[PDB]
């Protein structure tokens, strides 16, 4: 994860 | 005790010591009471969570924590070990204990373990020892909490931390069932609302989540967060959360703009809410904010400027009245330009004067004595003043008888998405 | 003596003292020799130029000036009084003398008066005294230059500081004519080339300006400046300036990115260009810069090459960036075929996007936290947008089995980028 | 014609 969004 | 204050919880450059001590003064001044330390890119909070503070870092953290106590702000130290922790390896557990013990010795008494923004899939060795991802998290969190002496404030951030992350939904989540059942009763659960950046957090959705976690959650509120879009900043009022939430919550910690000085309104209106009309709280915050903007004392910025600035950079789901007005005026001028009545000329002239107020706000803010306030906002204010200046010229052009690389590569790709501007 | 180095001359947050010391160290190490101090929003440089440094400010500046001398960098102190000075008023001229004397007492021996980016008109008082703007500016400048004992280095930045700002043009402007004739011969003149941000600075443009100012200019180069566009950052090589300009110029001072650590390539490649002709390949100078920059940072060379190509030059994307754009433009123009060509070109584009994401996550994990923080918002922005473009290419490939729209139902705010600013921008052609 | 920003050409 690179932000608050599921990959 | 209800926790109300700020989480430094965003991605990017974290705040430095001086900004944080100033934060604690503002929190005390406005009668807030809590700071949660959780900056995504402060190295030893997350990427290098195993690593102990150096002597120089220990000194700084200790000084920070003493400043919180001195200003009567509860300091909560968070750590985010979820990316690569093997939960069943006792060396991983001991490392986590020793990192937290080190922070205890700095004077810290309240703590948090954060498991946001990580994969649901455990390693082979953990799948041996634990029946689910939630059992793994809960037993390490329970063990740490007991090991530290059941601190009066200990927080847990779930991987399923808002409505849209809950699998298959909130009321039936096996992950949240286990959390609700196994997580010791003295440990609080963090929650962001129905979404990561919640437009509203309705009473009913809080009643729903509380039933499954078997406790009232602490809100991690991202309403003013701006780490996710370089061009955005939020100076409008705390909004969309009813005061009737307060007896239903254990606290509200706002994760606000990355630029420290941009957070006067976000935090002042949360304090007003805590102690409700958003437009009334906006007016109180801007009136008091104005007093920070004087020109410097020399030996050889208006309220209406601030209202316009807040309306241009308002809230994630609404523009402020003056910003919406200018945009509708521009739309119309553009849609009716083939005409060039006295109407279009009258309205183009009034619109040009609106663009002028944008440029005047920039010029007067550049005269401000508190230079950190100008620097924190600089790139947003320069951006809106450049665009408005271009827009005013374009309106002049449409009336005269007689930037190709804007935003760089990112801007080019973005303009190629046929969906671009869908929400305008 | 050829002046080559950096001008801190941008709008926004100035560099702080330790960044400046580090800059001198870099300039020395790469054989550059000059620093011009001119940050538009250091309030005593411009907005409140009449104001004396306080005791605490004076110590900081004196320390900084000593550091320059310690690293053999010539420190030029600029001041920008043109927003509100009355050129004819006795008290104004002496306030300026008083300001500059204070700085001379800190150890500074080289100075500049800058008149860029101000209203081209005079108040009634100066209009009685001077026949034109240029006359007012040149008279105050000559008098200051003399007052300070004709320092070895003294710079003047004209109001007409590039082609675009000349009225009515460069060779016939009455402003530059007055400057060329009346500005004392020991005073240098700053010039940014044909435009504010010059894609090229052709030798014939510099001959032409030379004949009118009556001297070889010092170039104030805005090639790597990024204060004028929030989203842009320039990590590509110094380029579009033939090495044959060197014999025709008194110096080149580069006004580089606001974010201090982002200027490794900008300054290192300028140094390569300079040393090449005290010819020059931009692509080989870029190779040397990125190789050496890599040692400051896990992050690979190839990460740095892709990062530079994504954030290259004001008028040009680098190779890996221009290539991704071309593919995406192709994939999008031929998506109706959804044939083996499209599918395999799609899978490659998606893999290229993966290299952007990997560059982001390796940077995020590196040990040099200072470099990461200066770059962070550019790298986050490119990774987020490439992640959306990648998911769009996927969605177009999925059109053989799905009629669903690209965005299904309620979105987080970052699905729609740019806020109110971006909405105004999208209404411009 | 200030802030390094001329009108469009
Ligand atoms: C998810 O997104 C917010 C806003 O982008 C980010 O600041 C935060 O660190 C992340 N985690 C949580 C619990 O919000
Ligand atoms: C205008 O242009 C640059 C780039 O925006 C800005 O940094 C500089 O202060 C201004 N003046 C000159 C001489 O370039």
């Amino acid at each position: 994860w690179v932000d608050s969004t599921p990959p | 005790h209800f926790l109300c204050g700020v989480v430094e919880g965003f991605y990017g450059r974290p705040w430095v010591m001086e900004q944080r001590k100033e934060l604690f003064r503002r929190l005390q001044k406005w009668e807030l009471n809590t700071y949660l330390y959780a900056p995504k890119d402060d190295y030893k909070h997350r990427m290098f969570w195993r690593e102990m503070y150096s002597v120089e870092e220990a000194e700084q953290l200790m000084t920070l924590i003493s400043a919180a106590r001195e200003y009567e702000i509860e300091f909560i130290y968070a750590i985010s070990p979820g990316l690569d922790i093997t939960f069943s390896n006792p060396k991983e557990v001991s490392t986590l204990k020793r990192k937290l013990d080190q922070v205890s010795q700095f004077g810290c008494r309240s703590f948090a373990l954060l498991f946001d923004n990580i994969d649901h899939n455990m390693c082979a060795a953990d799948k041996e020892v634990f029946s689910s991802f939630a059992h793994a998290q809960v037993s390490i969190t329970n063990e740490i909490y007991q090991y530290l002496g059941e601190p009066e404030t200990f927080l847990f951030c779930p991987t399923e931390y808002c409505g849209t992350f809950c699998y298959p939904n909130v009321s039936q989540s096996p992950y949240l069932r286990t959390v609700g059942e196994k997580l010791l009763p003295g440990i609080e659960v963090l929650w962001t609302g129905p979404k990561v950046v919640s437009k509203e957090i309705p009473v009913e959705s809080i009643e729903e989540v509380s039933k499954i976690i078997k406790r009232a959650p602490v809100i991690w509120d991202n309403i003013h967060a701006n780490d996710y879009d370089q061009k955005r900043l939020f100076l409008g009022p705390y909004k969309g959360r009813s005061t009737e939430l307060i007896p239903r919550l254990k606290g509200v910690l706002t994760n606000p703009n990355c630029e420290f000085e941009a957070n006067y309104v976000a935090i002042h209106t949360l304090a007003t809410w805590y102690k409700y009309s958003p437009q009334m709280a906006l007016k109180l915050a801007l009136t008091e904010w104005l007093q920070e903007f004087g020109v410097p004392h020399q030996y050889s910025v208006t309220l209406e400027d601030l209202q316009l600035l807040a309306d241009l950079f308002y809230l994630p789901y609404e523009h402020g009245p003056k910003g919406a007005q200018m945009l509708r005026e521009f739309q119309w001028l553009r849609a009716n330009s083939s005409v060039v009545i006295e109407e279009w000329r009258s309205r183009a002239a009034k619109f040009e004067e609106m663009c002028g107020l944008v440029m005047g706000m920039f010029t007067r803010l550049s005269n401000c004595a508190n230079r950190t306030i100008l620097y924190d906002m600089y790139s947003y204010v320069w951006d809106i003043k450049s665009i408005m200046s271009m827009v005013k010229s374009f309106v002049q052009w449409l009336g005269c008888r007689s930037w190709a690389f804007r935003g760089g590569l990112a801007g080019e790709f973005q303009r190629l998405l046929p969906i671009d501007g869908a929400n305008d």
